[PDB]
């Protein structure tokens, strides 16, 4: 995605039978959840 | 901030010159 | 009055000279365009009248060693 | 509401009116040209200066 | 119509001024030197004619 | 050059809740209403020219051509008398 | 050069410099203050 | 040894790599200049005297430094005995996500894609 | 005498003397005479 | 002769006995000043609508001009007190962006191709730099002639052809506006006269000699452009020789 | 009179120095056009028009210099 | 008499080479202003006086050559 | 006679400029190789300019010579 | 008065000195940009070494003109 | 002495034709030094008093040619 | 004699144009000192007796030049 990211799509474009099994099929499975914190109380929830 | 032979600091030197080539 | 009229001509081909000025100058402003270009293409409407500007400028001293030249050989 | 009862024509005020209005503004436009500040403190921010560079 | 505003321009600006008198002064011996060369002593139009002298014209 | 620069941002603060209420009432009241003592017009033989030309909504750009336009005629008119 | 050397020397430096010093009067005293009192006027108005 | 991925590490002695750096193609060699270079996603090459064997990638960073090494990091990664329908089919989806922030990532693959076919 | 000339070239001539013209009767009637002495004459020499 | 547009030519007229009263008459060159002080007048008096705060679309030239004056000048002498020398920086600049566009018009005539008056006032504002500069620090004026932390056996010589380059500042502020309106206009006529006797040959000549007629009008497209940069040019280099004059490097 | 026609002649031949100006310039411009197609290839059909532009205008300033050569050859 | 105005056109025309060395000052100082706007595009507004400044107090050399050329020509 | 002996000096003087075409053909190939150097995937495409950019310098320089021909016969 | 004539040639080839101080103001300018360009904070620190470059270049090419004055005056 | 005297003027002339490169030249030591302290503001110090060494020392050539112009017109 | 008289004082003229390739020659060395030092600070003490080095015969090339106009201004 980002340049952070950017070779992680470019890897992930470039992810997309052979070489993912297990490892790469599963490095593109990504679980993650952000959420913001304010005044304690948080904002709201969202995936990666 | 020039120092000639350790002497006192000179001003500016330029008026020095001028007044060498004033002189000819 | 054969002798001043064989200078007029003589010194009209020596005021030629001064458009190989000209002739490097736009040619160093356009490489120049072309070299920003290259290194980034979204300067483009900001880059091209500062182009155009030394484009007219140095044609300007191209064509004050033309008239010169035009001067020498008429007037 | 005085404010908006007395109306209000900027689009055609006259700076001689305010200069009587104000006398304030004569004396800071005087004593700011005597100084020599021909610069106007917080006024680039606001409104653009439109220098041509 | 315009407010005249009392600006300082003469603490400010002098040594402009005594420059321009001082270039007035110069350029008044340079025109008074010039007027009387060779090329120029016969154009009719100087100041010499309107007063006095007429026509070196020896040249 | 420091007191210069005091001196001018006192007179973009100035000096002085009741601070802006006094200034801006006290501004307001004799603020003429309906953009009154309009005086639209006038007669000078420049005014109806400034009026036409210069002021408020018509401001073209006009008057460069007839300024132009004044310089030909006159420094044809010289030209045409010395030379011509 | 013959056009830019005649007897006019007094003539053009003369209207000149008091052309000068006529915009230099008149431009300080006059022309760049009914500016700068605009400038002042909007400013005041801004703050109110 | 100076070669690597996060899930997969490579390289050691080289005498000749090429890489595709920020601004166009560069070739690293036995002595080089010091330097950093954002790597573009292309293909890539090491070298042992006479030894061909080019990888693609996704992108990063090269460092070629003082004291003579060259460190090459990548994300993704055996040349075309790794990479045709597979990146056909793909560059389908691709094309057609670019029409629709979302359609900005498709813009990525266009590019990266079309690199790609170029093997 | 045309077909849309005695109403086009009518609402010019009125145009023409539409603002405090005593000319009304023809607007080109002291115009392309002054033409014709500026021509013969010759006061504009092509320069 | 594609110099005559140059001439001057007295008009109005005095002369006496008793004193040389030559030099103030009303002239070509004279009544082009009064012209370029009644423009000068006419972009400020008349374009005020009534003295309205909102300033009509007129003012907002005037406005550009007096701002990109001010952030010029701000940005070269730039010390405790700028402002004290802004109206000489700014009529300056006016004087020379009207007169080199009243000389575009055609059957017109340049204040500013005279190299007499130019100098003048050039040489007008490089004394009065340097008595400015005399006045306002004494003896250690001088101090401006050496540049910066230089080795001392070669410091005379970096005075003599610093002090040569700063009396070449007295023509050379002149001469480079002068040379420049004069070549342009000279060039306009030159070429003007070129081709007016190039389509007075055979009829094929009118035909197709749109090409040196679009070729002058490019050249008139270049002369705004010209003339403009160097009422900037004039009003950049004298602002910084105040730099130089006022405070030291 | 051959000393007049020698001497035309001669600024005929003095004339046609400053060429060298459009010829080291305009291949200046095709040498920028190259060097920036192999830093970005995508930015030719772009660049391209503006090299051909910088070729006229520097062959423009070599004509003005063989203008005035012919201008002293059959004139 | 007829050699002084000869020697007077041959060295008005003699004068007029040093306008290739204001043709390549303005191209040389454009050509740098294009490439500092290209690899930064927030210094035009810094970077522009100092270029405006270097355009004219270059050509003022070219120009100094010009004006010898016209005390030549006409003086 | 003298108008022969002009004739070759003047053709003598109006091979000058074709240095510009010996050194400006330089630049060209030069770019072109360090643009192969740095990019040999864009040869095919690059390379028909060089040969352009060799053209028009060479009829730049043509020029030159044949003035300096029209001084020697014509 | 073969002099008189021929301190006219002088003085037109005294002048070509100045094609130098073009093209040398012309660089130190150039230089002065790029180094604006590439570090932005650094104006204010070696401007008065470009207008200090300037004043020598200007002067060396001054010496040119100055010759030309004193063989057409002097 | 006619030809000897006017041989002095000409000569004259053609001496302060190499006294370009001295002002090519500063222009090419002050450029780097620019150039340098872009990079490096620290190194002011120590390559400054080396540029004004470079200089005088590039300065001396064209004094000598300026000294032999006037050797050629003062005897 | 008149005519290798004046021949003599023409040629040392002449002689001082290659005075401009010492002229320029000292400033690439110092521009190259100069960019070497404010490149790497710690290596000028290996560095700048090589510019010294360079700098001494590339005079002596200027003295070179030089010394044939003092050989022909003097018999």
């Amino acid at each position: 995605m980002s340049y952070a990211a950017y070779l992680n799509v470019a890897a992930q474009a470039i992810r997309s039978t052979e070489l993912q099994t297990a490892s790469v099929t599963n490095r593109s499975q990504t679980d993650a959840f952000y959420t913001q914190y304010k005044n304690a109380s948080e904002p709201t929830p969202m995936t990666k | 901030y020039h120092f000639m032979g350790k002497a006192i600091p000179p001003h500016q030197l330029a008026i020095g010159t001028l007044g060498l080539l004033g002189l000819l | 009055m054969q002798l001043v009229l064989a200078a007029k001509y003589i010194g009209a081909g020596i005021s030629t000279i001064g458009l190989l000025g000209a002739g490097i100058g736009i040619a160093i402003v356009f490489a120049a365009l072309i070299n920003g270009v290259s290194r980034n293409p979204s300067i483009k409407d900001t880059v091209f009248p500062m182009a155009i500007l030394g484009f007219a400028l140095s044609e300007a001293t191209g064509l004050f060693c033309l008239m010169v030249s035009f001067l020498l050989l008429f007037g | 509401l005085d404010n908006i009862q007395s109306a209000r024509p900027f689009d055609e005020l006259t700076v001689d009116d305010l200069t009587k209005i104000k006398p304030e503004i004569d004396a800071k436009v005087e004593e700011m040209v005597k100084k020599g500040k021909w610069d106007v403190p917080g006024y680039k921010d606001r409104f653009g200066n439109l220098n041509v560079m | 119509m315009l407010k005249r505003f009392p600006t300082p321009i003469l603490k400010v600006y002098w040594p402009f001024f005594v420059a321009g008198a001082a270039v007035y002064y110069g350029m008044s011996k340079a025109a008074d030197l010039s007027s009387n060369t060779k090329e120029f002593i016969n154009d009719p139009r100087n100041p010499r004619f309107a007063k006095g002298g007429k026509f070196v014209e020896v040249d | 050059v420091s007191t210069l620069i005091p001196p001018k941002v006192v007179s973009s603060k100035n000096i002085g809740p009741n601070a802006k209420r006094i200034a801006n009432v006290v501004h307001f009241y004799k603020s003429l209403p309906q953009g009154p003592a309009p005086a639209i017009k006038a007669n000078t033989r420049l005014a109806r020219y400034k009026a036409k030309y210069f002021d408020g909504d018509n401001a073209s750009g006009k008057p460069l051509w007839h300024f132009a336009l004044g310089i030909i005629a006159f420094g044809y008119s010289m030209e045409y008398y010395f030379h011509l | 050069m013959p056009q830019l050397v005649p007897f006019y020397f007094m003539n053009q430096l003369t209207y000149g410099f008091l052309l000068m010093i006529t915009l230099l009067i008149l431009f300080s005293q006059f022309f760049l203050p009914m500016i700068l009192r605009l400038y002042v006027s909007r400013l005041f108005i801004s703050k109110l | 040894l100076q070669f690597a991925l996060p899930h997969e590490t490579l390289y050691s002695e080289v005498t000749q790599v090429n890489l595709p750096a920020k601004s166009g193609r560069i070739g690293v060699l036995a002595n080089h200049v010091p330097t950093v270079e954002q790597l573009l996603p292309g293909v890539v090459e090491v070298m042992e005297g006479s030894n061909s064997k080019k990888f693609f990638i996704s992108g990063g960073f090269a460092t070629v430094q003082p004291d003579s090494q060259l460190c090459v990091t990548a994300i993704e990664a055996p040349l075309e005995s790794f990479s045709e329908n597979i990146k056909n089919l793909l560059a389908e989806a691709k094309k057609n996500v670019s029409s629709s922030r979302e359609a900005a990532e498709a813009a990525i693959q266009v590019e990266v894609l079309e690199n790609l076919q170029s093997v | 005498k045309q077909t849309d000339p005695k109403a086009k070239a009518n609402s010019i001539i009125n145009a023409i003397p539409g603002n405090n013209i005593l000319t009304k009767t023809g607007v080109l009637g002291t115009s392309a005479a002054a033409v014709i002495y500026a021509i013969s004459n010759e006061l504009y020499v092509i320069n | 002769s594609p110099l005559d547009q140059f001439e001057i030519r007295t008009l109005f007229g005095l002369q006496s006995s008793f004193i040389d009263l030559s030099c103030l008459n009303l002239t070509t060159f004279s009544l082009y000043t009064i012209i370029v002080l009644l423009v000068i007048t006419s972009l400020y008096t008349l374009t005020n609508n009534n003295n309205k705060i909102i300033g009509s679309r007129w003012l907002i030239s005037q406005e550009a001009i007096y701002d990109t004056i001010m952030n010029m000048t701000k940005g070269q002498i730039g010390g405790k007190n700028w402002g004290l020398y802004f109206p000489m920086i700014f009529t300056l600049f006016m004087f020379i962006f009207i007169a080199n566009l009243i000389s575009m018009i055609p059957y017109s005539f340049a204040l500013s191709a005279h190299l007499v008056f130019i100098i003048s006032l050039s040489i007008v504002i490089w004394l009065g730099n340097t008595i400015l500069g005399l006045y306002k620090h004494g003896w250690v004026f001088f101090s401006l002639f050496v540049p910066a932390g230089t080795p001392l056996p070669l410091v005379p010589l970096l005075v003599i052809i610093e002090t040569l380059s700063y009396f070449a500042r007295a023509i050379s502020l002149g001469l480079r506006l002068g040379s420049n309106i004069l070549a342009g206009h000279l060039l306009m006529v030159i070429l003007a006269g070129l081709t007016f006797n190039f389509m007075l040959i055979n009829l094929f000549t009118l035909v197709f000699g749109f090409v040196p007629l679009a070729m002058i009008l490019a050249i008139m497209m270049l002369e705004f452009a010209i003339g403009i940069i160097q009422g900037y040019v004039w009003a950049i280099l004298t602002a910084s020789y105040l730099k130089d004059a006022v405070y030291l490097h």
